[PDB]
């Protein structure tokens, strides 16, 4: 298909590219530090190294913090956009997230922790005569605290449920998506999200919507968990035996303390 | 083929999970979107094939010293992480990671990857790093000690200016398919 990217250029040495973006559409599967390289390199070809920065943040800029002189790109993955209504060839919306809180920082605690979805529209359709085209529109979207946490619970627990029904069985995915869903040691684990959202049931109506959502992907994650862990005991070695008990008892532990909340 | 497992130890704080969830997530440091999960998934194309990793990131920490093991059966390739301006996680590296690891998985490939190259080349880090009486590690004795250790090579990457990072995980496939 294609990897598409939010290109954006700013200060004067771009001359008429300067605020100006673009949606890049680069071939198959192109990472940020290809395209990223990509970018800097050509312009350093043609700036002069030292005048050339790439913006490591999808934020929109701010011309005021950065040095006059040099030559900014802003380089942004993005997917296609499609508003959820629609989720149930010609491409003209694509979107890019940004973590932020109100608190004024990119990340924060889980009930900080908003998302902002920035929809661009092109001028053209791809696929498209060039590859690259420009943005005609920018609009921006956001996901309140509880709603980040109902797209990371419904991704992980989609991710989980393939990992898990797949064939033929893959255990390398089944086992890595698993340990760090039932016994994550680096991330906290989903027990705090349940915690945070869950615990109390919200006076404000509007809110009950979300909180019974969430509610519900719980019910679908913890039931996907205990698929994965069942599913997991037939795939394993002789020497994970002891890696299967602890997930099993991962699982035991985090099912019954989430039990009390996904009934409410 | 299928999921190639990648195995991720190093010392808390050098920037493993990091550059794990940029690079997978195809984000800047600043821009990534937190999750309470572990690990990660991320295809890449080499060759015009693609290929698929299981990226398992670990606790470092003493408390994981009896669980992270649990994880080393079954692994394709490890990736052993210091970060560059940390001369502690690279020391550990020798009396810790490669001892730990080769001792679960003797015939394993593995690499090692130096990180936050970023600001190994910062006057005023180095500086820093002076008046502590250290100074960061050079590709040069990383290279030495990836020969001396057996790793199948040295990579380094920033997290930060995307630097290196596609290779790295590059040369974890090319590890692993042999």
């Amino acid at each position: 298909f294609g990897t598409y990217f939010r290109v954006g250029f700013y200060g004067s040495r771009f001359g008429d590219l300067d605020e100006q973006e673009f949606v890049y559409k680069e071939p198959a599967i192109t990472k940020l530090p290809e395209i990223s390289h990509r970018l800097e390199g050509f312009y350093g070809q043609c700036f002069g190294a030292e005048f050339v920065e790439v913006i490591k943040d999808s934020t929109p800029v701010d011309k005021t913090k950065l040095d006059p002189n040099k030559a900014y790109i802003q380089i942004t993955f993005v997917e296609p956009y499609f508003d959820e209504y629609e989720m149930k060839f010609n491409l003209r919306r694509f979107m890019y997230t940004t973590p932020f809180t109100l608190e004024g920082r990119p990340r924060g605690e889980l009930h900080e922790q908003h998302r902002r979805n920035t929809v661009l529209t092109t001028m053209h359709a791809f696929p498209y005569i060039k590859t690259r085209i420009r943005v005609s529109q920018k609009e921006e979207f956001v996901l309140t605290p509880i709603e980040v946490a109902i797209e990371d619970m419904k991704k992980k627990t989609l991710q989980l449920a393939v990992a898990t029904h797949q064939e033929p069985p893959d255990a390398k995915m089944l086992q890595m998506v698993l340990q760090g869903s039932v016994g994550a040691t680096v991330n906290q684990g989903p027990l705090e999200v349940a915690q945070v959202f869950l615990a109390e049931i919200p006076a404000d109506p509007k809110l009950y919507r979300h909180h019974n959502k969430l509610r519900l992907c719980f019910k679908e994650f913890i039931m996907r968990c205990g698929e994965a862990v069942e599913k997991n005991r037939r795939l394993i070695t002789a020497e994970q035996r002891e890696y299967q008990q602890e997930l099993k008892k991962n699982y035991n532990k985090l099912r019954d303390s989430l039990r009390p909340m996904i009934e409410r | 083929m299928q999921t190639i497992k990648c195995v991720v130890v190093g010392d808390g704080a050098v920037g493993k999970n990091c550059l794990l969830i940029s690079y997978t997530t195809n984000k800047f440091p600043s821009e990534y979107v937190p999750t309470v999960f572990d690990n990660y998934a991320v295809t890449v194309m080499i060759g015009g094939e693609p290929y698929t990793l299981g990226l398992f990131d670990t606790a470092g920490q003493e408390d994981y010293d009896r669980l992270r093991p649990l994880s080393y059966p079954q692994t394709d390739v490890f990736l052993v992480c210091f970060s560059v301006v940390s001369p502690s996680s690279f020391e550990n590296v020798k009396e810790k990671w490669v001892p730990e690891i080769t001792h679960h998985c003797p015939k394993t490939p593995f690499l090692l990857v130096g990180t936050q190259i970023d600001l190994r080349d910062d006057p005023s880090t180095i500086e820093k790093l002076a008046k502590n009486k250290q100074k960061p590690i050079t590709p040069e004795t990383a290279e030495k000690l990836a020969r001396d250790l057996k790793a199948v090579k040295y990579v380094e990457c920033s997290a930060l200016t995307q630097k290196g990072l596609k290779n790295v995980f590059d040369e974890a496939i090319l590890a692993a398919l042999e």
